[PDB]
């Protein structure tokens, strides 16, 4: 796991965490947390305006209508996401995203981008989200009721390059995707076109060089 | 934000599909509707300054407690006068905006996202709002499309107050 | 085994759609029986409400897992 | 996250030692403030949405430029976003008091904040301020002598100025 | 709902874990404290319709307006005013029942949630219901423990509202 | 860490809640128990070499094959038992880290986890720290809460093992 | 990843090339040293629990600052996860010897490790140290001439030595 | 690239478990085919130029248009039959890195991966393909193991075409 | 079950894939290896009487305390000498099914899952069945293939249990 | 999933028994013919286009109404979908002959997949009707003696006549 590093590294809170499962007959404050939860998780702790809410989508979580996977199959196709995350990013940023928000882990190889990409522009964004959902790895992970988490320590099937590349796509418990220092800009895309990784920068607060990045 | 070029190509991409008719037929609705959004927007630039203060003037007189009452949240000094001016100018000055964008994209993101949460935190009355937006409407002289676009922002505009 | 099973007759059988069913707005309710051979199972009896689109995916995580399909139908 | 205790505790344990009479002896000196503790974390948090709304009103009073056109505080959704910092770095302050410890603070609210307001724009320098307006506030709310059973409060208070202290220190 | 047995069990059924001394002890505070949540909820109880008729009085005096303006949100008829006495004694009977479960956990079902919405829709003023929940925190005539945890959720409504 | 203060927060913060009654109630259950567990771990520790030589000596009386077999998981040479003395040291230390915390938190997350991994790579028998653990049980000497408390943790480790 | 054969095959496709005769024939006395290749496996992963065990005791006993309290391997989380770290970079050799390329051994497990080691402030050179000693135990298992058809593995004991040089290489 | 020993490894590595007689027997399977495989490459390397030669003049002689017809798709002219005699050496040798690998990676990766787009984009019949690998299964003169593994490639290619 | 038929299909499903040179090679390995597999299994099943009792003796040498201590988890009356018996013959008969099957499969899903609770619920030890199976390893009297597979399972277990 | 040996091994654990004698020689038979069994999953898989898109073009002649405009089988993805169909029930036949045992076909396969086709409005019998042409073309394949070591495959043939038989009686 990560103990001594975890509070430096922004992981400690998460260590603190449990998944966030909706039981069979679940309670109203169950609905309410996984809300929450997918919430933070999917939008990447973007601050949620009560105009923005997808009211219907959680109308039907409450009511059992939708499981919280196809809860999260809604939030992440709905136009909140994809303006927030499609309409402004160059794909492989989106890829980036997706990997994060659905999966809770950053991409491994260019592999991936070239499975998502190409399956971005023959079938559409609502058919690469399809894929991430319902994936083995998101299968074996959260299932059916479990909201989606950040996968910090090792499992099975990870690869070390994941570890290093998941604090290039978090950067630190108070923050957001859309503020990080590198904007919009694709945070692997070198990274994973040359098969090469960056020594781990913490997020800000605990670490004066938070702010390092290479130049072009 | 939402206007319907922006929704066109938002679609398209949405889906990986170059424009098709679908979209071009979106683009000849804006072009039937842009001149009059652009007209209204003069229309209403020319008169905010009457509309602005009649329309401060018709929630005062609705709200009279709001000119009499002592309180940060209320218009009883000039201080506060000055504050409700400004925030019903905000209001027109963003309709323009919508009526240049052809959508309510501009009240969407510059206005109405979040507006919940400052008129609990400070304590402000969408009603009063509503009644200042509710002038405008009964006073901006337009005609036409140009009259049914503006209204619709307008009243855009009390539906989320309300 | 002396058990009863849900009535679905009618319009029992139909369940809200909103903007979470799919391209075609279709429901199907796949009722299996499930163990666990992973997240962990709470009920060896569960339903699942997939759109078309997602259809055909449910089919196959529902056939890695082993679990036996007893019921499916329009929702 | 770490509370009073188990910061004394990680401490020993890294050093691989009981703690010592010492390192008790203070620690139920703590628990002897502990009503003093809860009075204050109660007394904040029945009043934060004062503290907010009128710490918010006086930094933009003081520092207009954040609310016209064009401020990082203009339009509805900045200007919520902005009520929300406040009550978030008001919230784990509260949290800070109650645990008797810092690491919260440091873990969760301040852990990557800088990155976010350089990300934005948004100006540390002004947060800092809203973070000391809240701060008086905060502070004479908890030193209120008025319904409740009169002690001294020094301690507790200074504690509570320093998380203050911090989260300003953090964002500028 | 939010309750300091309901809590401990949750996070310990979250963890998949037996209760342990840190859930022992959650125990321990809510008995150090339930007998004062049961006599405040007794004298709120017995003092409830001066309690209520006292709060709907300092309501028309700070806002004389909802007494004198016309509108199905205003209390100028005797129907405006029912709905405002029936709407503050909801406020003080589920108050007791926070001093009765030990947390906030029946205002924030049965209260809380959905608030905003309905002061929205129905155009009543949070302010007016913050000045009822503040005669009510002036005038329950408590002490000591009783006091402060009844205190505690005149507040949390306040906060909610504001 | 388990414990009521740490546990408190984060699931406020888990909920975005700010600290309600619920949780100060939580805080007083702390109060009420922590100068009991500092007295209980001040008895500890002051009886730690007693403690921890009885309980190797416990283990050693209850299974000699531990003193007698050759190998690099027993206690047959001086290596041995003092690897067995550190380790009956670590559960008594960490159990007053227990006690200090007011919760399991030191035991799982200095000890317990990842303690079955341990056990089973280098072939070290669970039921020798259960006896070790018993020994203490019974020689620590604690009345009252200090010996509730400390039990409780003592016997979390117990059944952690088994 | 690759093996012995798509490796070549690879590099061929780049060129557009047929595969030469040499380029065949060597492939085909890799073919020949297939059974001693699939019993190195074979016996590195029977022995794979004493290999870790052992080269863990070991490695503790000569670098003892590891697991003293405040110690990276102190602590039966980090003691747990430091066994764990063994045992994967032993099984992905264990890979690398059974396709005959390093490419699954760099590519999943040793790309990162220095940096996340860094990160984690695991002492990458004690690593080494402890996958040196797992190499010294697999080889002579590797080399047990009991019970197996005698002959000259001295050919893919070298390899195997290759693979946990790369492995003790990137740690540290 | 898909193979048995790749193959092997990653299903093992997915499922984070060391080799075992599963895997060693997929190693054995491999070592029984890898000699047959290689003679097969051999032989259809050191018979290349004829075979694509004869290849392309079979599907010349089936579809007579491909020679007459004027168009860039087309072999009407020598640049056409270039590339047409290109492609066709494309198939044989990314076939002959199938039988080195022992598995249909080397044409899932270097042809097979985005040939349909290919075909369509630059208006190429896959009938043509189809029967330029007939033609290299009628005349590769290959028997026992290394007919049947050099067959099931071509097949592949030809049942991915069709 | 882990078996090479079984990966085999699993991996081209999970591919969507039909079986191609890859699983074919695979399938041709496990016939390679089936008829020792076989023959080994009659072997061990053969002798499976004197193996499970020559392998309880062994453990009870080599940890006599396990045939003189009192308790549910030893050996020291007949009822727990049968319950070992059962057991050490319980991982003769699957390890006789892993040879049948050619994989790891039975081992994994009748024995080694859930193993470690088992043995930490019921304080058996995990070093007496190392012992019974290291006793087998050393008495099948196997050769050749039949040894090799049948020593990868036993040590299979062995490392299971370490 | 089980295949021919995990069948037995299945039965036999559940009675806490070896395998018999008996049973391991059927064992030992069934790996004798292991190489016909590798054959007929090579030809079936080496012509499961033409094998698809013949029975495809059979059936829609024998049953037009399924092509013909309101049908099942008419417009693009409908046809594509049922393409598809065809060619997941043949790849799931070739499963069964390859693991000699039709779990892999009933499991992942058929599992529902009458209830699927009966909500979906997909006509069962004439999916079964496609099945048997499949059939029928498969068989004359696998049987082909052109090109192949001669000997008696009538067992095998008999065997992959049994899942082809299962798919269409589930299906209709
Ligand atoms: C500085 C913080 C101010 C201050 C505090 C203070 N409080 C006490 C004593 C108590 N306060 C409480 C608090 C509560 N009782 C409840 O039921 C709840 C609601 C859940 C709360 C918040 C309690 C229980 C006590 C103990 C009993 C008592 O009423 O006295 C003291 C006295 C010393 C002590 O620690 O006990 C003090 C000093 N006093 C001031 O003058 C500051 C403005
Ligand atoms: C019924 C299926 C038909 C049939 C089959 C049949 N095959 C053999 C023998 C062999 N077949 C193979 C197969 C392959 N060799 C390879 O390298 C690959 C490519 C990956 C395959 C598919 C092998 C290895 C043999 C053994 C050697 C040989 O060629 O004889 C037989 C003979 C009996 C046996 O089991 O060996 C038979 C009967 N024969 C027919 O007549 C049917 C039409
Ligand atoms: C260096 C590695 C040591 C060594 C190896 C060695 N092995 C062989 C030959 C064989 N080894 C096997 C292996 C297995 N048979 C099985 O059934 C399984 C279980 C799945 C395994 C792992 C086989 C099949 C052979 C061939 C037949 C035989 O029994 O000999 C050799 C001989 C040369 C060859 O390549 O065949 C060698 C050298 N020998 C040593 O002395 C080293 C210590
Ligand atoms: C043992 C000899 C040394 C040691 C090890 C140690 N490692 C960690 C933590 C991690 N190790 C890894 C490495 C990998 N993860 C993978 O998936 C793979 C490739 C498949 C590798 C090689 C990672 C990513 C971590 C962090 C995440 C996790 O542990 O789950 C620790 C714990 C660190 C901590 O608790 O903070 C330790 C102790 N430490 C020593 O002192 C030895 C020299
Ligand atoms: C064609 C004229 C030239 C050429 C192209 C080429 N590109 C790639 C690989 C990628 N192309 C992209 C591009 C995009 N991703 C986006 O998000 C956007 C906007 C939506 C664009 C334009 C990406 C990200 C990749 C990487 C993933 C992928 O491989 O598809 C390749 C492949 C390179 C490789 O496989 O190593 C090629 C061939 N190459 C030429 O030679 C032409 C000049
Ligand atoms: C006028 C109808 C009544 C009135 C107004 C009043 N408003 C405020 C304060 C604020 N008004 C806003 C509104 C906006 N800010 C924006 O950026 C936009 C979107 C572009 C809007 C609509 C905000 C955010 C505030 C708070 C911050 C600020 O002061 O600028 C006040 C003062 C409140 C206070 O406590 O300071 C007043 C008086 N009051 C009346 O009584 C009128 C009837
Ligand atoms: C108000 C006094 C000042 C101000 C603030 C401001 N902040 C943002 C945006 C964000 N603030 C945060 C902070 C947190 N999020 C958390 O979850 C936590 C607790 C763990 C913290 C501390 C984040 C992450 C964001 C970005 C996310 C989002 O959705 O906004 C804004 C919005 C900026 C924008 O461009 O929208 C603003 C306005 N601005 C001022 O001018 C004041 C000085
Ligand atoms: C005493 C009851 C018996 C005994 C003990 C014994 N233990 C070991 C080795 C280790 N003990 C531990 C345990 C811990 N390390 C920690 O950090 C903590 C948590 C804070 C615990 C509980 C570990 C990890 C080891 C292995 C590494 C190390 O040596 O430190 C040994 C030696 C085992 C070996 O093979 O070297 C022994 C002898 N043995 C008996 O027979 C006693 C009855
Ligand atoms: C005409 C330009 C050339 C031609 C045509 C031809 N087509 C087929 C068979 C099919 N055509 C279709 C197409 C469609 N079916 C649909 O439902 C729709 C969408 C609404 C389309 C466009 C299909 C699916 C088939 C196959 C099934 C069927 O027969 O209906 C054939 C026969 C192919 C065969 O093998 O039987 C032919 C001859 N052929 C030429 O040579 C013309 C130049
Ligand atoms: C073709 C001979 C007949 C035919 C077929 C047909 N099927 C569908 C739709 C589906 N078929 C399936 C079946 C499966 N999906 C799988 O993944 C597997 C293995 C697990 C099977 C067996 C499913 C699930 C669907 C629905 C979802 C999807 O298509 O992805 C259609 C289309 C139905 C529609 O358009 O609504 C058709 C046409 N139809 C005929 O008329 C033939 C007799």
């Amino acid at each position: 796991a990560i103990t001594t590093a975890a509070s430096r590294l922004g992981v400690a809170p998460y260590n603190e965490s449990r998944p966030v499962e909706l039981r069979p007959d679940f309670s109203l404050d169950d609905a309410k947390m996984v809300i929450r939860a997918v919430y933070r998780q999917v939008l990447g702790n973007d601050y949620i305006m009560d105009s923005e809410r997808l009211k219907g989508a959680e109308s039907l979580l409450t009511n059992g209508s939708i499981s919280v996977r196809e809860f999260v199959r809604t939030v992440a196709k709905s136009e909140l996401y994809k303006k927030k995350f499609l309409y402004n990013n160059f794909q492989t940023r989106v890829i980036e995203l997706n990997y994060k928000h659905l999966l809770g882990r950053a991409p491994f190889s260019e592999d991936e981008v070239i499975f998502h990409l190409d399956l971005y522009e023959n079938q559409g964004f609502d058919a690469d989200i399809d894929s991430y959902i319902d994936s083995v790895e998101y299968q074996e992970n959260f299932g059916e009721n479990i909201v989606p988490y950040y996968r910090f320590n090792n499992q099975v099937g990870d690869r070390t390059v994941g570890f290093t590349r998941m604090f290039r796509l978090y950067r630190g418990y108070a923050n957001s995707d859309r503020s990080q220092l590198e904007r919009s800009s694709s945070r692997l895309a070198t990274e994973l076109g040359q098969n090469t990784v960056s020594a781990i920068v913490g997020p800000s607060g605990s670490n004066a060089g938070w702010a390092y990045r290479p130049s072009r | 934000m939402k206007t319907p070029l922006t929704e066109a190509v938002s679609t398209a991409d949405s889906q990986g599909r170059f424009l098709s008719s679908t979209e071009l037929q979106i683009a000849f609705g804006r072009l039937r509707q842009a001149n009059a959004g652009l007209q209204a927007a003069k229309a209403l630039t020319d008169n905010a300054q009457s509309l602005v203060n009649g329309a401060a003037q018709a929630v005062y007189n609705k709200f009279p407690y709001t000119t009499q009452t002592q309180g940060n949240n209320f218009a009883a000094d000039q201080r506060g006068k000055d504050k409700c001016a400004r925030d019903i100018g905000y209001y027109l000055r963003i309709v323009t905006y919508c009526l240049v964008a052809g959508g309510t994209g501009p009240l969407d993101e510059y206005l109405i996202a979040g507006i919940d949460e400052i008129n609990r935190t400070f304590d402000l009355s969408p009603s009063w709002y509503v009644e200042a937006l509710k002038y405008i409407k009964a006073n901006h002289g337009l005609s036409g499309d140009a009259r049914d676009e503006a209204n619709s922002y307008l009243d855009y505009a009390i539906n989320a107050l309300s | 085994r002396n058990t009863a099973s849900p009535v679905y007759a009618g319009s029992t059988a139909e369940s809200l759609r909103g903007t979470s069913a799919g391209s075609r707005n279709q429901m199907y309710r796949l009722q299996v029986i499930q163990g666990a051979a992973g997240t962990r199972v709470r009920r060896g009896k569960a339903e699942y409400l997939v759109s078309y689109d997602n259809l055909s995916a449910k089919l196959q995580q529902i056939n890695r897992q082993g679990d036996t399909v007893t019921m499916i139908s329009l929702a | 996250m770490f509370d009073v205790f188990t910061r004394v505790v990680s401490q020993a344990d890294a050093r691989g030692e009981y703690l010592s009479g010492s390192q008790l002896d203070a620690l139920s000196a703590t628990v002897a403030e502990g009503n003093k503790r809860i009075d204050s974390v109660n007394r904040i948090t029945g009043n934060a949405s004062a503290i907010v709304s009128n710490a918010a009103r006086a930094l933009f009073a003081e520092q207009p430029q954040l609310i016209q056109p064009g401020g990082n505080a203009y339009t509805s959704r900045r200007m919520a976003a902005c009520l929300r910092d406040m009550e978030i770095i008001l919230r784990y302050v509260t949290y800070a008091t109650f645990t008797g410890d810092a690491s919260v603070l440091e873990d969760r609210c301040l852990n990557g904040l800088r990155e976010t307001y350089v990300a934005l724009g948004v100006p540390g320098a002004s947060v800092a301020a809203g973070v000391q307006k809240m701060k008086e506030a905060a502070l004479d709310i908890v030193n209120d002598p008025n319904g409740i059973t009169r002690g001294d409060c020094s301690a507790i208070v200074a504690e509570i100025a320093g998380y203050f202290d911090r989260a300003a220190a953090a964002v500028a």
